[PDB]
RNA sequence: UGUAACGGGGCUAAACCAUGCACCGAAGCUGCGGCAGCGACGCUUAUGCGUUGUUGGGUAGGGGAGCGUUCUGUAAGCCUGCGAAGGUGUGCUGUGAGGCAUGCUGGAGGUAUCAGAAGUGCGAAUGCUGACAUAAGUAACGAUAAAGCGGGUGAAAAGCCC
RNA sequence: CCCGGCGAGGGGAGUGAAAAAGAACCUGAAACCGUGUACGUACAAGCAGUGGGAGCACGCUUAGGCGUGUGACUGCGUACC
């Protein structure tokens, strides 16, 4: 019969909280990314955001192998004649230590409204405390 | 309380008392049909194939309709090669409702 | 066509299509790119042809009973009345009456009988034996038919 | 509707040679 | 009830009057008159003149009351248009297209 | 100077949307004669904060 | 013997436009735009037809990677298991299990993870 | 012009070398259902095949077989004012061009089957004619000699009369 | 007869088998322009479709779906000659 497709109303959402201390940035990105996106669900649907919550904790202890703590570079461009701007991994980390886990992940998720719309469940603090205590968010290991 | 069978050449899973569509048969509207080619059944208890197709499972149905599905049309152009095709095409199927699931 | 050779614009400069006469067949009010002239639209066929076309068709009909050959055919006056009576009690409503002699009493009998025709043997055409569901031939009629067609 | 009558040269005599 | 009006060939484009019909659309004639009667817009009094011919309309023909009643709909169409040959410059023509429209006023109590 | 291709009708509304008018819906009541008017505007027969301006 | 073709050719227009029905602006109310319409989506069907087939063999995929995964077991993993045990349940039937009926696809990789081993 | 010489995220193995076992992956191959061409044989003998093997991407182009439209005969026959043609929807039907039945408008013509003849099929030709869009309620309202007020007429007056 | 400027135009009445046959008059298609109803649309990028598809609004037997309309979201996809 016709297969069975996730409907977004009955969708049980779960939150989780990950804490990204001595972490390798990249493939702690990928582990969430694949939350977000509920491809972890045997419901798993790509036209329906089955994905669940994340909280990260620690963004500023995140780490990187090699010289990616100096030589890596974000280039953003501010749509201006010569506005092309670039901060290396430091100089994230001193600014907003959240922003670059962020970019990670925005990388690694489908491009759209859809896409998007999982990337708002991604919740990224700089420190070891989250405001989030009422939602049950039980420790996941990973 | 249901079981997978192999009827025509796609495998179809069906509960008791249920109408499912499947390829053609040489079979008239009113007689019973046998699949013998149980691939696996399912309850409160589980039960597989070690071998293919079970042991001794077998699964009645009686067939309902012999109709045509719904139309499809092919229609085939090529781009600036002064080259159209038009085609038509409606599928034969049977409905066949499952009368008894055995063991 | 009616009108004048005059181009209606000049070749160049005008920003519309190329235009050589206001007759031209692609132009409303004149025209016509292959126009028709009176023709003949008759075709030889061979006297042989011609011949075993006829002797075809009158094989059937004899096969299948729609011709009745009898005596000499005649009405006394002419008058269409005794023609219809004498055609009602023969059961016969769409016929061809073939005659060996053209007599102008049964000629005018006939005349506004739509269903009945009346012809001599030298005057018939195939076309009139196949659209006629009977035909009627005399003696004299059957004889003639014999000697043209040989 | 009515094809016009002046016609005027709408190129204009500028050759890029 | 129906009690329709309607001025056809109007002088009046379609688009013009429109905005006029636009203003008065669900409302009671009450308040639909003098409304149009504070709106500077010559589609204003053409619009006018129809609205108070469909209220005589419904108090004559129909029942009286006309306190009550409102528009229920109102509606301007495109009419036949006159064409007509306006010299330009350099001795071209071009063509000056009249629009005309229909307004349609239809009140009821209900 | 000119368009390359002709605007939808979409797009025509979409920037007629602008265009609607809007209605006073502030039609004050005369003092006296209780005559609907325009606010600081002298009534049709002639009125302006109850006295008679124009006595003709 | 003229021929006025203003019938026919109404017909066909009509036929056209019916199919473009839903189009949006003048793909479904203009023949010229809406018969090139009609040709696209003509092709576009043909092509999907072909597309569907491996859309959802792809789904069945990651939804039984994601069940098996859940189970302890990777997707390649357990289809050779199944091999192995010369189990012929397509991937339909397993993503339709494993949405279903958990406790069936238990059964299953278990019998996969004895056959490997 | 802007990172801009992994497609990106990102990776110290998610890079490279050697070996191995898995899996994904096309309209390829196989399975199931259906259609058509060609060559054989068992038999029907102007046709089905209990069958058999194989073929079926396609421009220029060659070959074969068909649909529909107007008119002629069949036809003073047949359908039709308890409703023809045309128009507009819906539902069936054929591998296709199409066909069939019917709701509403329409108001008096239409035509089976089988043959015959073509002004026999349009999306393009800066095609022709008409209608209607677009720009757009935009530019402009034709000498920068100039108007203001009172009264009159009128449904209405900056433009008419005094 | 009524609205209107002793207008235009219209609503009644009457004539007629029929007045959406009213002289702007048989039939009255398409482009084009409108009013009403259902659904969608103001954080989302591209030949505007196609495959999958939730929700909503209408009807049908059954009480599960089937149909009709719309269509969030998503894979693929750069008109014709």
């Amino acid at each position: 019969m016709k297969t069975f497709t996730a409907k977004p109303e009955t969708v049980k959402r779960d939150w989780y909280v990950v804490d990204a201390t001595g972490k390798t940035l990249g493939r702690l990105a990928t582990e969430l990314a694949r939350r977000l996106r509920g491809k972890h669900k045997a419901e798993y649907t790509p036209h329906v955001d089955t994905g669940d919550y994340i909280i990260v904790l620690n963004a500023d202890k995140v780490a990187v192998t090699g010289n990616k703590r100096t030589d890596k570079v974000y280039y953003h461009h501010t749509g201006h004649i010569g506005g092309i701007k670039q901060a290396t991994f430091e100089e994230m980390i001193a600014r907003r230590p959240e922003r670059v886990i962020e970019i990670a992940v925005k990388g690694m998720l489908p491009k759209g409204p859809l896409g998007r719309a999982m990337f708002r469940k991604l919740k990224v603090y700089a420190g070891n405390e989250h405001n989030h205590a009422a939602q049950q968010p039980q420790v996941l290991d990973i | 309380m249901y079981a997978v069978f192999q009827s025509g050449g796609k495998q179809h899973r069906v509960s008791e008392g249920q109408t499912v569509r499947l390829e053609k048969l040489d079979i008239a509207t009113g007689e019973t049909v046998e699949f013998a080619e149980v691939l696996m059944i399912a309850n409160g208890e589980e039960v597989k194939i070690g071998v293919p197709f079970v042991d001794g499972g077998v699964i009645k149905a009686e067939v309902v309709a012999h109709g045509r599905g719904e139309k499809v049309k092919i229609v085939k152009f090529r781009r600036r090669k002064h080259y159209r095709k038009q085609q038509g095409h409606r599928q034969w199927f049977t409905d066949v409702k499952i009368t008894g699931i055995s063991a | 066509v009616t009108g004048s050779g005059k181009k209606p614009w000049r070749q160049k400069g005008t920003g519309r299509a190329r235009s050589g006469s206001i007759k031209s067949p692609i132009w409303r009010s004149g025209g016509v790119t292959f126009a028709a002239r009176p023709q003949d639209h008759s075709q030889k066929v061979n006297k042989k042809m011609y011949r075993g076309a006829l002797k075809s068709i009158l094989s059937e009909l004899v096969r299948q009973d729609r011709l009745i050959v009898v005596e000499k055919f005649s009405v006394e006056a002419p008058k269409t009345k005794l023609l219809a009576q004498k055609l009602k009690d023969m059961a016969l409503e769409d016929v061809l009456i073939i005659t060996g002699e053209l007599d102008e009493n049964l000629f005018l009998a006939a005349r506004n009988l739509h269903k009945v025709d009346v012809r001599d043997a030298t005057g018939i055409d195939p076309v009139s034996l196949i659209a006629f569901d009977k035909v009627v031939m005399t003696a004299d009629a059957v004889k003639q038919v014999e000697e043209m067609l040989a | 509707n009515n094809r016009p009558v002046y016609i005027p040269r709408p190129r204009p005599p500028h050759p890029r040679l | 009830m129906e009690t329709i009006a309607k001025h056809r060939h109007a002088r009046s484009s379609a688009q013009k009057v429109r905005l006029v019909a636009d203003l008065i659309r669900g409302k009671k004639v009450s308040q639909a008159l003098d409304i149009l009667t504070y709106t500077n817009k010559k589609a204003a009094v053409l619009v006018k003149k129809v609205l108070e011919s469909a209220i005589a309309n419904a108090e004559h023909n129909d029942g009286a009351d006309i306190d009550d009643l409102k528009v229920t709909k109102i509606f301007v169409d495109e009419g036949p248009s006159m064409k007509r040959i306006m010299p330009r410059a350099k001795g071209r023509a071009d063509r000056i297209l009249k629009r005309t429209s229909h307004i349609t006023v239809v009140v009821s109590d209900r | 100077a000119v368009q390359q291709n002709k605007p939808t009708r979409s797009k025509r509304g979409m920037r007629r949307s602008h265009d609607a008018l809007t209605a006073v819906t502030s039609l004050s009541v005369d003092k006296t004669s209780g005559e609907k008017h325009l606010r600081h505007h002298i009534t049709a027969d002639g009125y302006y904060r109850g006295r008679k301006v124009i006595a003709k | 013997a003229r021929v006025k073709r203003g019938v026919i050719a109404r017909a066909r227009h009509k036929k056209i436009l019916k199919q473009a029905k839903g189009y949006y602006g003048a793909r479904s109310r203009v023949y010229r735009v809406a018969f090139q319409a009609v040709i696209k989506a003509g092709q576009y069907a043909y092509r999907d037809r072909r597309q569907r087939k491996r859309q959802f063999r792809q789904l069945w995929i990651a939804r039984i990677n994601a069940a098996a995964r859940q189970n302890g077991i990777s997707y390649s993993k357990f289809i050779n298991g199944l091999k192995k045990a010369s189990v012929e349940i397509d991937r339909k039937i397993l993503a339709d299990i494993a949405v279903f009926d958990k406790v069936a696809f238990t059964a299953l990789v278990e019998k996969a993870k004895a056959a490997l081993a």
